[PDB]
């Protein structure tokens, strides 16, 4: 008959774990808090068999914008998600805007995930807003010169 | 550059989803799009349905510590209440077995 | 809000409600409840069918000096106003309305589309507003106005109104209100639920 | 399928004829990644060039094939009615190139639901295609309705 | 359960150690500040296993230039690093310009 | 960048920011300690059944 | 919570540094004074973060 | 590695990280004692038959 | 190494089973492959089902 009490204890433990995780990630740029959603599990009888966690819902409200200053740092306002790719080509999304250039001069975050975007091609290069998104690179190669054709 | 001329190397793309609550977090402050969240709609900042980008700044978490502490207190009390229920059922079963 | 754009709860059951039908969409309560959905479907444009311009006029204005009318010359007219209307494709037509005082309490209003570069400048009165003993508009408050044809879009004809316009000892001629029922295409920006249960997409 | 929105106020490009290198020669460029019989990715570039109000010539090119012929003939013609709704020319059969001997794919590209009105600028509403590349089993699940799905 | 709170305490302690290192190094020619960057540890379940320290990022902002009157003292404005060699031939890089 | 002779580049540590961050960090640490205390009480309650 | 006061303190410190720099250049030929410009940081909520 | 004169290498024991582990291990020990008590009651109810 | 060059010595292999529950536990936090679990599939980390 512990059908209800055990489920209630498990739900309370899940909620407490969610609260503790929210407390722990308090200083994680790009973190969104979570809240457990509970539902009852009446089954045929009217005795109220127990409770269950229907899921965990994020809170996608914009956090405070703090001017750390480092140029690469980019904060995102309102809706939107930064798009990254791992070494195996999978696509991921993140609100954390702490970026750095790696040794191959590829814009990556702290975990090494390559930031993606519309690349530029041509001479002079133009933003290929149509071109499928590609990892952004910042080459240090010397820039060639254009012969004067219009003045 | 040093020749009093600049170049454009790329434009950061932004993604918007029909269901924000459907994104499954993979850790390392990173989300992955799944069936419930739908396909990602791609665009640029400041155009369409995307907010602009703030330079030289980072977005902090939206976790308020006071609310978290109060919710922790309430959840602890609920957990202890459920434990009391468990103890009640334990005493009932002990009474029946001792018969 | 799920992937199919329906309002569902945590367990996935779809919220129901009275749907909106027609143009402009309004809640038809005679129908059975249907699941509520929020599509991104771009909103199409509405060419204008009714426009309104409420203006107050000065009694002491002298008649224009430089006859005849020219849309180029400022001294050729008493007042000039601009109303933005929209055609079948949502293109902006800037109707300039020109006020020239003809006699006492009598004001000829001309209409010219400035968005169409090939449109000829009006030379004949579009309408003659007549004001009674004290501002009270007397006649001529409504006129049919036809747009120019721009970039292949259907020209939008509409009824332009001067109702409740007044002409008294006001300091100068300034526009009080301009309204029109047309709009350009727009994409979904936000959605909200009002306290009366209506789901509204902005 | 490629649903796009076009602006009615765009001037006709000056640089006739259309050139892929010349950015001034076309109004809008988009990309769709299709897959051939073997699984190679073909980045088909679709170019929209306005000719006369309510008329748009559409050109196609293969950005993955180094031996693809330069497009000299308009692939199709989109004609929008006076209300901005597409009337004719929304479907065209297009064949890609051959990469490393792989068989070229012939597919129907459809511009259905594309509309030309007074938007902000040329924006691609949606792009989709029914081809894919080889895939390896990653996970399996049993859904709510009992269907077993492998991702 | 315990793991989430333990990880949170460890991350807070790491942040406080970074702050202590920065504050103890407030008077150090050529020192750059540090900042701890944290990341969560979701794995399969939606419960949010915890947080981890992704790394410590230096802040290479050009500091204030202070004169001293010594001829062997030179500071690097903007970007650039002094290249140094130890006894074993290993190379090193430093922004501090105190030489003797 | 250019080199300036007769001077040194001082540290970029601003003390007020460090103090405020220290205050925030300590409070976070206390919140996490409270979380541990709560879970400890939970385990005590379950054990003492 | 803390972020609002942190932003306020940082703005005040920036203003103080600007004033101190201007005073330090009281005798500096061709120098033009500087002044910090402040703006609120409303984001979604009506609280007006910082 | 290098040798630094006039300096000593202190211990690497962090007190905070230890106290927390002490709490966790206390809870594990109490849980095991609870299991022992449960088996004791099992043997009791079997014996008293 | 000390010559400012790195050298690889090997790569850790990962094994996945068709039936994880069928593995026979041998103790010492160690599992052994059996007929119920099936033949182990070998591979590298971060690829395929690893």
């Amino acid at each position: 008959s512990f059908s209800q009490a055990v489920s209630g204890l498990n739900a309370a433990a899940t909620n407490l774990d969610v609260i503790g995780n929210n407390i722990a990630n308090s200083a994680t740029y790009g973190f969104k808090s979570g809240t457990a959603s509970f539902a009852d599990m009446f089954a045929g009888s009217k005795v109220g068999l127990g409770v269950k966690v229907a899921g965990i819902t994020q809170d996608f409200t914009d956090g405070t914008t703090t001017n750390t200053g480092r140029g690469l740092d980019v904060a995102i306002s309102q809706n939107g998600f930064f798009r990254l790719v791992d070494s195996n080509g999978s696509v991921f999304y993140s609100r954390n805007g702490q970026f750095k250039l790696d040794e191959n001069r590829n814009l990556v975050n702290m975990q090494g995930m390559q930031l993606t975007g519309y690349p530029a091609t041509g001479t002079p290069p133009t933003i290929q807003q149509g071109a499928n998104p590609a990892p952004i690179t910042i080459p240090n190669t010397l820039m060639a010169a254009k012969s004067t054709t219009t003045a | 550059y040093s020749n009093e001329q600049e170049q454009v190397l790329g434009q950061i793309v932004l993604a918007n989803f029909a269901n924000n609550e459907g994104l499954a977090s993979q850790g390392d402050n990173v989300w992955a799009a799944t069936q419930a969240s739908g396909v990602a709609l791609l665009g640029t900042a400041g155009s369409g349905n995307f907010g602009k980008l703030t330079n030289g700044a980072l977005e902090a978490s939206n976790v308020d510590l006071s609310k978290e502490l109060v919710n922790m207190i309430v959840a602890q009390r609920n957990y202890q209440s459920n434990a009391q229920t468990i103890k009640t059922q334990d005493q009932i079963l002990n009474t029946l077995v001792n018969l | 809000l799920d992937e199919n754009r329906n309002l569902v709860n945590m367990q996935g059951m779809q919220l129901t409600g009275y749907p909106a039908t027609g143009t402009p969409p309004t809640i038809q309560q005679g129908a059975n409840p249907a699941p509520i959905t929020i599509p991104n479907t771009l909103m199409a444009a509405k060419s204008t069918t009714t426009a309104s311009m409420q203006i107050n006029l000065n009694s002491t204005d002298p008649v224009p000096s430089k006859t005849p009318f020219s849309v180029s010359d400022a001294d050729s007219y008493n007042k000039k106003g601009t109303v933005t209307v929209y055609d079948s494709q949502g293109n902006a037509h800037d109707m300039n309305v020109y006020f020239v005082k003809t006699k006492d309490n009598e004001w000829a209003v001309y209409t010219h589309d400035s968005s169409d570069p090939a449109a000829t400048a009006p030379t004949t009165a579009s309408t003659t507003l007549k004001f009674n003993e004290n501002g009270i508009l007397e006649s001529g408050g409504t006129v049919n106005i036809t747009t120019g044809t721009i970039n292949g879009a259907t020209a939008a004809t509409f009824s332009l109104s001067f109702l409740n316009s007044m002409q008294q000892n006001t300091g100068a001629n300034n526009i009080v209100a301009t309204n029109q029922n047309g709009y350009k295409p727009g994409d979904l920006v936000s959605y909200q639920i009002n306290n009366d249960g209506t789901v509204v997409g902005n």
